[PDB]
């Protein structure tokens, strides 16, 4: 009974009231470990404790690195701490609302299989019916998708039953390419990449040509390389409680935990509705398409002391021009800090050339403002608005005349047709002209075909700045 | 974390809030977003027409972690010991966001919950240490009585 | 402190309210000199006592050979909590540090004895939500001092520094009034690094 | 090279600066320029567009210098020994700016090691040597005793 | 004093004589690039057009050619 | 509580390492409460073991470029070596009596003094220097 005489001899927790049990097990477990080197000195035991807990955690650290990184765990936390990224960041204060679902990437091509058409599928009922087709129920303004797109049939066909269900509800379906759709295998090779237009004239991409060239390809946009969720952890810096926890990050860049970039996508329409009540503000470096406070992990390079960048690749102004025509919202990152910016959302949609009439040189131009996509989001609300209040009205005791002013009078407190309104009247305002022509149906009379037709105001892209000297002036 | 306050009355109830403070914005039918995609660890058996969306704000993100059991079973390499080619499964249930922590997994993986346990038993050791010097005293005591000392490290 | 200023944020200063006088002293015969026995059991010294002050303790630093000692820091026993590195976290991590430090809330709990005392009055009055306003505003600033060095005297005579009231209702039963007093302090003296060099010329 | 200090705290920490001391100045986005040019002993089987830029400050040139690994391997003239038809290659490893000087070169190449150590040898024999005078009476034994002197040289 | 240590020397020492000078407080910064002065011209007739060469990724995009 | 000017070293000073590694010791603790610590080297220090044979040295810059004083010449380049002086040679504290000079009570007393001069009461210098700091 020596191990008791040690511990009635320890003055602090002697006569068995608080601890005796913890101290008892914390004396013969140093014992049981001390064989391999003896010394008898208690500063150098309170070192040797410490090359005791240095080696502990080399044991348990590099198991803490392998419970986690895994493809089942990784995959199952970046598409779920990312959506704690698309919950702290949006305002719900400020009239905003996000519905789950679980679905897997599999199972929901089946269900597009399941239906023998679209307005009969299993996600049409979530979309469409459960929300904006369903009366005081609330619309749904987008499609986060959190999938990651290969350019292969089973992912074509989806994306054809998508712009099909985003032309029904008027939301368009965001998610991500992958990088395995550029063909690259590994995605830090992207820069490398010289000419990026002739890599989609690619016979490989003849159910993509064809995607962009369909009509319904409006509601369907494909967002940014990645981006950062967590950074890796830190005795020092970012600490856990009673260990010290120094994650092992290796030179693969897979094991940080990438999100999809369609919750950050997201991010910007919906802090961009909970300023203005709209949603064309979503390409600006200063103007509401900058995604903020990404995570950064400072690490030591090859002598210097650089920062890993939160999006996998840095997205060049060139790339990021071709990646524009090409229909695809990158991200380029502020390179050296933890910002980043989008600069132009155009969906996947082409704009068709048109031939060089006087009708078809303005209808190309008409055409185009359809496939760019803040303008969709300014008309998608201009049906899901005018779907909710027109559904009240069912019985009511109106007039072709009465609906021609029921309509007028509510739009134009949406449209401010000026030529230079103050900044906060663009944007409450997002409209500039709106047009509204009620017509009859006859045979069955009552039933009216009014064309609404909106225009917006138009932002800031592109210049030349031709430099010059002239000398004298 | 509650503050300790009285019974409310006519009277006039202050309460240091420690806390500072925000604000909220409210709109028509809220911008509503349908954020679609893999969010569990296998597929449901159930068909996508009758499983339902449940809605998240920032107030109930920690409630519907909590009823969705995110359960992850697989099998990572074991490195506890000198083998190179062992594996060892694990068991995770998933209830708050702070369980994504080392200290929640390693906690719901019982072969650490032993290494834990050795490591605050070495805190706890390093503590009354260096205080009193007559530990190594009888750290050679240990070392002359070797038959005592093994018969008691089985204990 | 409050018999002098009629506040309690002077506490912590050798020279400016936390030093305790007159001390008792017992000069006896050590061995062979002539020494004074310690009026506090131990001399803290200065790691000691920042050491005691990051885990939550007023301590009592004697003024060895003499009969005076000294509090520093008069921290609860509450611990700064780390928020995460964002930009409100960042600031409200300063934020919550102020609260634990306790002068500060002797500057605040008066601020919560006097308007508890000051708006007991008042019940069944003909008031209005600008009256409740302006019956708040027009009291606390006689102990604000919005600026950037006022005299001694002025700093503990007015301790706060700015203080915001903003007074909102209650809906389904009218005339109940959520205010918000959020009062600020002036800050005081803690720790600096003084690092010497030589220049030569200058 | 550091100055004895005491940990920080609430009192002040006055530490004696040896040193007297500069200042420093800001910018906009800095005036960068990049250095090009052959800076190792080969050509980089890389090719260009996947290759890395380094940023050099006053700070981090040593750590620069240290991890490129700039090996200089080349065969130059002996001239060591009698022979001018002899050559003699190295092995260079520098690491940091005082590894281009010749203590740090010779520490390097083998055959000077043993040179500079003749050398530190010879300047240990200088000191005791002119003050004790009964090292030249036992040189002339040393002339005396030439059989125990040979046998002890090649130990 | 040898034609792979001297001129390895030279453009090594004369980087030192341009950091030690050049005050990296006052909003400084100097980029490092290991070319040769062979592969350089192979890497600009690797390329098509200069504006996708390999120089180009270094001294455009890299820096100037990239948001912030 | 009144600082501390200086640290009078009452001991003989070796080059070896257990006397090297505590002025190591010595001048980072000179360094952090400010304050030279103050001591002497002793005949052995010089390497001559007797110390009357010290203006016999005719060349003692050689002597200290010695490998036996490696931890000597690295502990004269460190940064807190500054709070570190090491004094003179020894000095003499009593004189020996005499029933004439210094006389004793009762009693007549001729101090033998030999030839061995560590006989006398040789002191110690950094008592003597540190009269200099104080007067």
């Amino acid at each position: 009974g020596s191990l008791l005489d040690e511990i009635m001899a320890q003055t602090r927790c002697a006569p068995s009231e608080e601890g005796y049990d913890i101290a008892k097990k914390g004396v013969a477990a140093f014992i049981e470990n001390l064989m391999g080197s003896q010394h008898s000195a208690e500063p150098v035991n309170k070192s040797l404790v410490d090359q005791m807990l240095v080696e502990l955690d080399k044991k348990i650290s590099a198991q803490m690195d392998e419970i986690l990184h895994n493809s089942q765990f990784q995959a199952m936390e970046s598409a779920w701490r990312g959506l704690k990224l698309f919950v702290d960041r949006t305002d719900f204060r400020e009239n905003n609302k996000v519905e789950i679902l679980h679905v897997t990437k599999d199972e929901l091509l089946e269900d597009f299989e399941f239906a023998p058409e679209t307005a009969q599928s299993g996600l049409y009922k979530h979309v469409y019916s459960a929300g904006y087709g369903q009366f005081g129920g609330e619309p749904v303004g987008a499609i986060i998708g959190n999938y990651a797109f290969t350019p292969s049939t089973p992912d074509m066909k989806l994306l054809q039953y998508m712009g099909a269900l985003g032309a029904m509800a008027h939301a368009p379906f965001i998610s991500s390419v992958g990088p395995e759709f550029f063909g690259i295998d590994s995605f830090e090779e992207l820069p490398n990449i010289k000419d990026l237009k002739s890599t989609f004239e690619s016979p490989k991409y003849t159910k993509w040509r064809s995607l962009r060239e369909s009509e319904d390809a409006r509601y369907l946009g494909l967002t940014a390389p990645r981006f950062l969720l967590r950074v890796p952890y830190d005795p020092i810096e970012n600490p856990v409680k009673s260990f010290n926890y120094a994650e092992n990050v290796s030179a693969s860049h897979e094991h940080y935990l990438w999100g999809n970039t369609a919750f950050a996508f997201a991010t910007r329409l919906t802090d961009s509705f909970a300023k203005y009540r709209w949603c064309p503000n979503i390409i600006g470096p200063q103007s509401g398409g900058a995604v903020e406070d990404l995570p950064v992990h400072v690490f030591e390079s090859m002598g210097a002391l650089q920062s890993k960048i939160p999006t996998e690749v840095l997205i060049t102004d060139r790339k990021e021009f071709e990646l524009a025509e090409e229909g695809f919202i990158a991200l380029t990152m502020r390179k050296g800090s933890d910002n980043a910016a989008f600069f132009s959302a155009n969906s996947i949609q082409k704009p068709k050339v048109f031939p060089n009439t006087k009708e078809g040189k303005e209808a190309e131009t008409n055409y185009k403002l359809g496939t760019q996509l803040p303008y969709m989001m300014i008309i998608n609300r201009l049906a899901h608005y005018v779907k909710v209040l027109q559904r009240e009205q069912i019985g009511a005791w109106k007039e072709r005349q009465d609906l021609e002013r029921e309509l007028n009078s509510w739009i134009k407190q949406y449209v401010a047709d000026q030529e230079n309104p103050p900044a906060d009247v663009r944007s409450r305002r997002p409209l500039r002209a709106a047009r509204i022509e009620v017509m009859d149906v006859e045979g069955n009379p009552g039933w009216y075909q009014v064309s609404l037709s909106v225009r917006p105001h138009f932002k800031y892209m592109g210049a030349n700045f031709e430099l010059s000297l002239v000398g004298r002036l | 974390s509650k503050e300790g306050s009285v019974a409310p009355k006519e009277r006039i109830n202050i309460k240091y809030i420690p806390a500072t403070g925000d604000a909220q914005a409210e709109v028509e039918l809220p911008l509503k977003t349908l954020v679609v995609g893999d969010f569990k660890g296998h597929a449901e058996q159930t068909p996508l027409e009758e499983r339902a969306t449940v809605t998240v704000d920032k107030n109930n993100f920690e409630a519907v972690m909590r009823e969705s059991e995110l359960k992850i079973t697989a099998t990572v390499k074991n490195k506890l010991t000198d083998d190179e080619n062992a594996e060892l499964p694990v068991e995770l249930n998933f209830k708050s966001l702070a369980d994504f922590a080392p200290d929640a997994v390693a906690s719901q993986v019982p072969e650490l919950k032993k290494l834990i346990e050795l490591r605050e038993a070495l805190v706890a050791l390093k503590g009354p240490l260096g205080n009193i010097p007559a530990f190594r005293e009888r750290l050679q005591s240990l070392l002359n009585s070797e038959e005592s000392r093994e018969k008691l490290l089985a204990e």
